[PDB]
């Protein structure tokens, strides 16, 4: 039996499939879970932080210490933001289907109706690296037809003139209903697989707009027994992952 | 003869400030914040203030007197529940401030090139977002004299520079001429908003001779020097309510208190009355109260 | 399963070089060069080089065995007496390689934009002055978007990326995977190199596991992370005859064979005959038994 | 008495006069001298360095160690640079009347007929902050009508309608014959003193252009009690000095 959050967790872990040796940025428990599982099994090379300062050596668990192997200060992590070398996983208010998100305010730019933090690092994360979004509650007001204010980069903002714009690239977006990307017509959202029990009903009632593929998406796969062993034992004992996702 | 003696007062620091002028705010967030400084800044008459920061209480404080005319900053928040600061929320909510919201990047690279004298620097962060949308025609773009293998040239960003008419940075170690340290895992930018700024004002939390402070650290957390810093200010516990590497932790406690006493004007003359109405000592005294209280 | 092993010898690190490429080589003048890399350059057939340095000894290596088509480079000089290198004298006047020399400010200019993979970062160092003739239409310059005050717009130099196919660096201590220390009182510019390459080698004086590396240094000094090293090359007395921080100064004796060695055809053959005909370890037992006859 | 060395050591610690709080960067040992000289007397909050990476806290003697107050490797000697808070004294093996220096090479850029250091940090200095120079030896093969190439910027390479040229100052050129700056009509080279023992016929002598104000160009101050016992007991005491100073 694997709970809703454990398929979330594999479905993070496989968010850096591929990724190599670059920093992985996750900004929330699952994603966080799912970057140091990727990090256990298949990415073993991937650059992970204590989420402040440190580059850590080994794996810890959600919330521990682990021995370190670098330094990792805020104004270096600029310099590997512009590096490109980097695949953050951010949340986000809003996303709309051509992958602009807002994690700023809503209503107008000088005079909104609820400030949240303003852009932060997204303007800058979405047009130099990977960038995928993680959504614990998946929903229409999250997932809108136009978000209110643009900190992360979609894909209908590309001048494709410029080269300036050629590193963006969204790569996933992960909820608790299942696993996305923009490689629908146009680059717009697109399913790839619904957790087990998640009907595609259920993701159109959720959603502003056509989710492309939605009828045809398969699902989730299973966890390894070796990844439950990693999520229930090692990464998260006290299943705080199951605090962050809805339903 | 001798070096100046930089050795100041918190009161005579905001007394060389004026209103109207820009003033960088160094640390990050809730991070090592002057938050003593910016409590004599509360005490002060000084006003109709540019801030440019990395945003936490420093702001919120500020935006509670009503002391912000504009706000240059990557982000605004208290690092812990509830996140949002409630002060900068109402300005913001009000429409009191106007704002030139940026990528955390372009915050960094405005200070690098207000520190090297130049009028901008060129960077990728901002292209495509709402960034150029609160800025409008005070942020421009650059092309690049070199075009790419392609053939096809680069438009960038030009960060302007985020000139400061002062900065306020508080550090761990300092003597009485400026030279300052940090102790702990992060330098944040408070050397950049020293070299990006004309007035400059560094509290500490203990003023040592020279050679005990070059002594009780490695030379890279020697990042202020002697001609970054006007004046030098004492202040033990001088970050209080944020953190402030080794020296202590974040007043978890104390900041949950400051952001519900934001809720109401009634919760908000309470904690004025406690906290915000008397001396730095005062301060202090009564913050040592609370955590007693609610051990 | 495990992190990548990246160490490898130094052969094996010159066998990843190919003729043609633009080579990064760390340290400064005749400070800390990755010397044994240079060494096993010169063993090797890898010709027809473009090189970007804060020239040294390593830059003259290179020249005496004609392996520079174009140098990129801020100064040349052996930091002590004659202080010019007379190899790299030599291929200047015999016009054998074509120079972008420049300020030295624009080399770490250069290197900065690389890192971040911009085409260029505006810098006042090299306006007028010979650094334009240098380059001719290779530098041009660029206007700010924004004018000053007075109304009057700023044109810069537009430091274009100093992109590298390949970075040689020598430090201190490094771990298997790439993570490395410099110890002593200064970085020079080795980070930034990494930063500007494709293809990155690290020579160290000694591979150590990663927890031994961070419990000798502090944070500051773990200059090179995973994410910048292609290759690790265990060299001790690897930046012979360059001093190298803590580890060992200069070897002021052995730096002035050399440069004597340069001035005729029969000094030079000898000297290549003794010391550079050979492997790193007869290198090393041919520079101890020097030593101990100078004595 | 009063040797010329010494003359040559106040001289060069009167380029700073008012100076201020700045970093003081003398490239050879007179202005050495001269630079740890005022800091001991009028300029007491200049910055000084090792030569290498360390910034002191104390003045020491020519060659020895001091207690420090700071770091200062040479990536961060070029944000000083950029930040104008500096007053570099280097050497030159060409100077002409508008200031124009020479330390990189003689002969044509590509193929030259000798080989010196490159430009080093010359552009950068000169375009930046003050900029003095030291000559021990005033001859005319160093002050000449046209240097071969220009490492460090002078009067007539400004251009008055960029404002990047706005920092651009060359304070003064000591020499073993006297003091001069670059006052004289169009910014040209101009005596401001010469050493006691010094006629106005050796510096035209020696010099391939004519120099503004000669003629009534006074002589180089004394010394004072107290410089004279820090030159010679402090600074120098094994008058090093001497060495660098012709005739
Ligand atoms: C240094 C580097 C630099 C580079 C980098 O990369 C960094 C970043 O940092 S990059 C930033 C990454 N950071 C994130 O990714 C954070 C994303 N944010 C979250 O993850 C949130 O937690 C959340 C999204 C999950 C929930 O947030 P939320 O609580 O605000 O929203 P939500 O709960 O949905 O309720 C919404 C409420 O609004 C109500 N409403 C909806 N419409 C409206 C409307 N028109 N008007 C008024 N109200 C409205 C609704 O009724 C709810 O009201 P209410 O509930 O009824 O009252 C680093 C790394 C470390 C560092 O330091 O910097
Ligand atoms: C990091 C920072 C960055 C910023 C900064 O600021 C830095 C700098 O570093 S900024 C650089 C400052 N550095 C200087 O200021 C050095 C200046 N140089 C000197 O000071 C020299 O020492 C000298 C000038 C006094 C003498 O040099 P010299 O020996 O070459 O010349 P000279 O003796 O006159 O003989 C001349 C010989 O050429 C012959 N000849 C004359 N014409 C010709 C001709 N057409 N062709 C062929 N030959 C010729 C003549 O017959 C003589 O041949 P010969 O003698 O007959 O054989 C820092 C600080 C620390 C650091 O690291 O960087």
């Amino acid at each position: 039996e694997v709970t809703r959050a454990e398929y979330c967790a594999i479905a993070c872990a496989d968010i850096f499939s591929g990724a190599g040796e670059i920093m992985a940025s996750p900004m929330a428990t699952l994603p966080l879970i799912g970057a140091r599982l990727a990090r256990l099994t298949t990415e073993p090379d991937l650059l992970i932080t204590d989420g402040e300062a440190l580059i850590f050596a080994d794996t810890p668990a959600v919330g521990a210490k682990a021995p370190i192997e670098g330094w990792m200060p805020f104004r270096k992590v600029f310099d590997v933001v512009a590096s490109g070398r980097r695949h953050v996983v951010m949340g986000a208010n809003q996303i709309d289907r051509h992958g602009n998100q807002n994690l700023s305010a809503f209503g107008p730019l000088q005079q909104p109706t609820r400030q949240m933090f303003g852009v932060r690092g997204a303007p800058g994360n979405t047009i130099n690296h990977p960038t995928s979004y993680w959504v614990g509650k998946h929903t229409s007001r999250v997932f809108c037809d136009t978000v209110d204010i643009v900190s992360g980069v979609g894909y209908d903002q590309i001048d494709p003139e410029n080269p300036a714009y050629r590193f963006h690239h969204l790569h996933r977006v992960v909820s608790n209903l299942g696993v996305f990307d923009f490689g629908g017509p146009d680059h717009t959202f697109r399913a790839l697989s619904l957790h087990p029990g998640v009907t595609a009903d259920q993701v159109a009632d959720n959603t502003s707009f056509e989710v492309a593929g939605l009828a045809d998406a398969g699902v989730t796969r299973e966890p390894t027994d070796e990844e439950l062993r990693l999520i229930r034992e090692v990464l998260d004992p006290r299943s705080l992952r199951d605090r962050e996702v809805s339903v | 003869v001798s070096k100046r003696d930089k050795r100041i007062s918190l009161d005579d620091a905001v007394g060389e400030l004026r209103s109207g002028m820009t003033i960088g705010i160094g640390g990050w967030g809730s991070r090592r914040k002057p938050m003593a400084l910016v409590r004599a800044l509360l005490r002060s008459d000084v006003t109709d203030l540019t801030v440019v920061t990395y945003g936490g209480p420093d702001l919120g404080l500020l935006c509670s007197a009503g002391k912000v005319t504009k706000a240059y900053y990557g982000f605004v928040s208290l690092d812990s529940a509830p996140f949002y600061d409630p002060w900068f929320a109402k300005a913001r909510t009000a429409g009191e401030i106007a704002v030139r919201e940026m990528d955390e990047g372009m915050v960094k690279c405005g200070l690098e090139a207000a520190a090297a004298r130049l009028p901008f620097l060129p960077i990728r962060a901002g292209l495509g977002s709402d960034v150029r949308r609160f800025w409008g025609d005070e942020l421009r773009t650059v092309t690049s004299p070199y075009p790419d293998a392609s053939g096809k040239s680069e438009t960038l960003i030009a960060m302007p520079a985020l000139n400061l008419d002062a900065a306020l940075v508080h550090l761990n170690l300092g003597d009485k001429h400026g030279n300052a340290a940090y102790t702990g895992v992060d330098p944040y930018f408070d050397d950049l908003y020293c070299a990006a700024a004309e007035k400059r004002f560094v509290s500490v939390e203990r003023v040592v001779e020279t050679e005990e402070l070059v002594k009780t650290v490695p030379l890279q957390n020697l990042i202020l020097n002697r001609m970054m810093v006007d004046g030098v200010v004492e202040a033990p516990n001088g970050a209080h309510f944020t953190l402030a590497g080794d020296s202590y932790g974040r007043d978890e406690k104390f900041q949950r208190h400051y952001a519900e006493s934001a809720k109401t004007p009634q919760a908000w003359q309470q904690f004025v009355a406690t906290y915000l109405s008397g001396s730095e000592d005062d301060y202090q005294a009564a913050v040592k109260k609370f955590a007693e209280e609610q051990a």
